[PDB]
RNA sequence: GCUUGAGUCUCGUAGAGGGGGGUAGAAUUCCAGGUGUAGCGGUGAAAUGCGUAGAGAUCUGGAGGAAUACCGGUGGCGAAGGCGGCCCCCUGGACGAAGACUGACGCUCAGGUGCGAAAGCGUGGGGAGCAAACAGGAUUAGAUACCCUGGUAGUCCACGCCGUAAACGAUGUCGACUUGGAGGUUGUGCCCUUGAGGCGUGGCUUCCGGAGCUAACGCGUUAAGUCGACCGCCUGGGGAGUA
RNA sequence: GUUCCCGGGCCUUGUACACACCGUAACAAGGUAACCGUAGGGGAACCUGCGGUUGGAUCACCUCCU
């Protein structure tokens, strides 16, 4: 269940603050986290056919938070991805 | 969800009085407020409160007549969805006149009646009888 | 020690249960008059043969 | 499942064994198996085992018969 | 109503096994969550540790095989 | 003092409180106070009792279980009352137009047992007019003489009694019943909530609505 | 620009949830050995088969194979389908006490994509039990039908294809609103958890009922009650959910 | 004495029945409960195996502990 003294690393570079993960810079980077080591399950077992609803379900999420971000401050997100690089 | 703050207050109004209660407080906007303005003079609402703090608590006080619903019937006509504008000359009357037929006009709030006095229509809320 | 005989087990307290209510007062347990009134009365509670 | 009792018997006794299971899994490993069934029959088992509690409830309210 | 589960708190262990001796009959047996006054949550806790103490041998499956 | 402190009436919580919001009340183990609907509520009751008599009104008892089935037969023989003190027929007020053939048929009875022939038939059948008559004092007794509607009934019970209720909403005539936590606020026009299987407040109720039939006709 | 909407983190729990592999024990088919009998099996009844070439039965050792009695609870997880030993690793989803924020980032659909019990088949292995086609004896005027003994396909492990259902609490989905009781299951905050609890809040599910709907039965906070948003379907049956 | 046997009544359960009890596969538990989905087969209904649901029936007797 996620893996916290790695995400708590990263609430403290993108946060202004340390309880400060509300912001869209953060917390898309504690989303894009969880498929950093989503990525160790689709690799192998190859039978995760109940895994595959949680992927569409955090890929939609994600999708669509960057979507609004685009749409509001570009300041934020060419920032955001120039510093995880979560574009590509 | 909660999409139409108008047609689900009426809900609260509709099922207020089959539930039986006294008081209803939904999301508040000095719009809403205007309406209840309106309705006092009429004698639908009875003194209306417009608490608030950063959360906007408008409490409307429900009236009855000898136990009995003064506003039983009521729905929405003009739906989020189907707007519907009409003009001064084609304009409806809740119960041929027994009931007022709430109309969002150019300058505020007010009826049917009372749109007839500003010569001009727009939005025919809802049938409130 | 009966309370169609005599009286409520406890106060207002039938003799079957059927009234569990310190409410009841005079009505009796149909199958056997069990008019309830306070158990404290049994301490005078005359009956005869 | 092991009665004894040293002397005082002029009896079987397999009381226990009975009182274990008996018919218990008998009746579960003897024929086809069928996963569905019991979970069918276990349905109006339920509602009439529900039902008798619903006859007490329907012995304490009247019955001033 | 018993004092027993009035100072039972946080999960039942599966070391030594003189206390569930008294969730089991003298077969090998398990009693119901409802039989023994305890909500499933603990009957079945108390279950599952037992099972493991056949892989250690603590308790046996059925009396004699 | 809220009569030796019991106009309360103890409530089951099984009672399913409709009624929760003009009972209040305190909660004890099983629930139990129906506060003031009870009590301030039979101020303005004595007041319509007063009124109903003052245009001549008799209270037609409706009584049951046992408990008030005695002052039920006092409180009507206290001053000019009828009662039914014993079971009240499902019928006795709504079919009470054909109970009517009945009530022909009890003031013919009387009359041959009075100024007829109790003693002009066989002791087989005399007995018979015995028997029967006995079970006309238990059933019809208590209504034997009305020919007119009396202004305003009784109903001891709601909970079990609301068809007492109900018969009574086909003529619109005034309705003091005493009501429990389970029942419907409508069908009455005069509630008298709280406690209403209590010896004392058999008493205190019953007595306290012949009572005020007394003065309307003064 | 501001928050009652959506969402994530700090701090935690439970689980027939899925996935790859390995392992424990009983029973069963069968093999070797000591003992031993003439019956075992089956059905309303008979019978096929086995039997002095010693079956069934008992004890010890053991190799394939599939599946987890008792714990089991109109209980739990999930989009749904569907799914009951244990361990190691991976991991999705649901929920809660107290705070921090961008500030409606929300809902759904033709073409499209993915899951898909069981079955059919191709392929490297397999076959204990049951058992399509079929054979023997009977019920029968007849058996390709209830029954029993055998038995190919299938069942299982891994990769794919046609891509189907009573895929049905028959109740489409996000969400707000609408007197209670018996409960069950899983967490949490407050008070002395002295104690088997009292007062509130969310998820799933069952029964009796008010409001309301209804042809009626009844559903009834998980609705068939009240609205808004998005899609599919129907115009009597059959033809046909087929060429 | 009502447990055996013939006829009768009341309550109750059940029905696609009310024109009203070549082979029985559904309607009483039709003496083998039903239907959908799939593969195969036989003059033919339907049956066999696997998954699901209730648009299914009685829970009445005979032996043991308080």
């Amino acid at each position: 269940s996620l893996s916290t003294e790695a995400t708590a690393k990263i609430v403290s570079e993108f946060g202004r603050d340390a309880n400060d993960t509300g912001s869209t810079e953060v917390q898309v980077a504690l989303l894009t986290a969880q498929i950093n080591h989503l990525q160790g399950h689709f690799a192998e077992h190859k039978k995760d056919h109940h895994s595959r609803r949680g992927l569409l379900r955090m890929v939609s999420q994600r999708r669509k938070l960057l979507d609004y971000l685009k749409r509001k401050d570009v300041a934020r997100y060419t920032q955001l991805i120039e510093r995880l690089g979560l574009r590509r | 969800s909660m999409q139409d703050p108008i047609a689900d207050m009426l809900t609260r109004i509709r099922n207020g009085q089959a539930a039986n209660k006294a008081a209803v407080t939904m999301p508040s906007s000095k719009l809403k407020v205007a309406i209840a303005n309106v309705l006092k003079e009429e004698g639908f609402i009875e003194d209306f409160k417009v608490e608030g703090d950063t959360k906007p608590e408008l409490e409307l006080t429900l009236k009855y007549f000898q136990g009995k619903a003064v506003v039983e019937s009521i729905q929405r006509v003009s739906r989020p969805g189907l707007r519907i504008y009409k003009r001064k000359d084609e304009l409806p009357k809740v119960m041929a006149g027994l009931g007022i037929a709430v109309v969002s006009t150019s300058k505020g709030v007010m009826t049917d009646r009372a749109a007839r006095q500003a010569g001009l229509g727009g939005e025919i809320i809802c049938y409130v009888a | 020690f009966c309370a169609r005989i005599f009286g409520p087990v406890k106060d207002y307290e039938c003799l079957c249960g059927k009234y569990k209510r310190l409410k009841h007062r005079g009505v009796i347990c149909e199958k056997c008059g069990v008019e309830v009134t306070q158990t404290k009365v049994r301490r005078e509670r005359m009956g005869h043969i | 499942i092991k009665v004894r009792e040293n002397e005082p018997f002029d009896v079987a006794l397999r009381r226990f064994k009975r009182s274990c299971e008996k018919a218990g899994v008998l009746a579960e490993v003897r024929r086809r198996e069928f996963y569905e069934k019991p979970t069918t029959e276990r349905k109006r088992a339920k509602a009439s085992a529900v039902k008798r509690h619903a006859k007490k409830l329907a012995r304490e309210n009247a019955r001033r018969t | 109503f018993c004092r027993f589960t009035a100072e039972g708190v946080q999960e039942i262990d599966y070391k030594d096994i003189a206390t569930l001796k008294n969730y089991i009959t003298e077969s090998g047996k398990i009693v119901p969550s409802r039989i023994t006054g305890t909500r499933a949550k603990y009957q079945r806790q108390l279950a599952r540790a037992i099972k493991r103490a056949r892989y250690l041998s603590l308790l046996p499956y059925t009396d004699r095989h | 003092m809220l009569k030796a402190g019991v106009h309360f009436g103890h409530q089951t919580r099984y009672w399913n409180p409709k009624m929760k919001p003009f009972i209040f009340g305190a909660r004890n183990k099983v629930h139990i106070i129906n506060l003031e609907k009870t009590v301030p509520m039979f101020n303005e009751a004595l007041a319509e009792l007063n009124k109903i008599a003052s245009r001549k009104g008799k209270i037609l008892f409706v009584g049951t279980k046992r408990a008030a089935s005695e002052a039920v037969k006092d409180a009507a023989l206290s001053c000019d009352q009828f009662f039914v003190n014993h079971r009240w027929l499902g019928g006795m007020l709504t079919n009470w137009k054909t109970v009517r053939q009945s009530i022909k048929r009890l003031k013919d009875l009387e009359t041959q047992s009075q100024d007829g022939t109790f003693d002009k038939l066989t002791k087989k059948e005399a007995l018979m007019r015995t028997r029967e008559l006995e079970k006309l004092e238990n059933s019809l007794g208590g209504i034997k003489d009305m020919g007119g509607l009396p202004d305003a009934l009784f109903v001891i019970d709601a909970d079990h009694e609301h068809i007492a209720i109900k018969e009574a909403n086909n003529l619109g005539i005034p309705v003091f019943a005493i009501v429990d936590t389970n029942s419907d606020p409508d069908g009455v026009d005069f509630v008298i909530p709280g406690n209403d299987d209590a010896i004392r407040a058999v008493t205190l109720y019953l007595g306290a609505v012949a009572a005020t039939v007394r003065e309307g006709r003064s």
